[PDB]
């Protein structure tokens, strides 16, 4: 639950475009995996708008400040 | 010379086939690296010992 929490504390940090993204792509909020149309279905964009997005996000996550805390939650 | 808590034996058995929570395996994403199908239960020392 404190991961969970740990979760909340450092995702809403990053974008608000990126949360939307993780969240909805990943099944965080709802809880099911999508395809990759459906996310950018609702947002009106293109698949590779969302894997450019989603990429770069993934770059960010490896910033070491956010993974140092992160780190022993493995 | 061992301490409590040292492992004695290295084993490990599969898994199986399941599915995990969204959120870990969000992380393993983050992190880059899936483990494997097994599981890690090995042969560690009892203590005070």
């Amino acid at each position: 639950t404190l991961l969970q929490d740990q979760l909340q504390s450092v995702l809403d940090t990053l974008s608000e475009r990126e949360a939307g993204v993780v969240r909805l792509r990943f099944g965080l909020t709802d809880g099911q995996p999508r395809t990759l149309d459906e996310i950018g279905q609702v947002y009106g964009v293109t698949r590779e708008r969302i894997r450019q997005i989603e990429s770069k996000t993934m770059s960010k996550l490896r910033h070491p400040s956010r993974s140092q805390v992160l780190r022993d939650y493995l | 010379e061992v301490r409590d808590g040292d492992i004695l034996v290295g084993k490990v058995t599969p898994k199986g086939e399941t599915e995990l929570t969204p959120e870990e395996r969000l992380l393993r994403a983050i992190f880059g690296e899936k483990a494997r199908e097994v599981r890690d239960t090995s042969l560690k020392v009892p203590h005070g010992e």
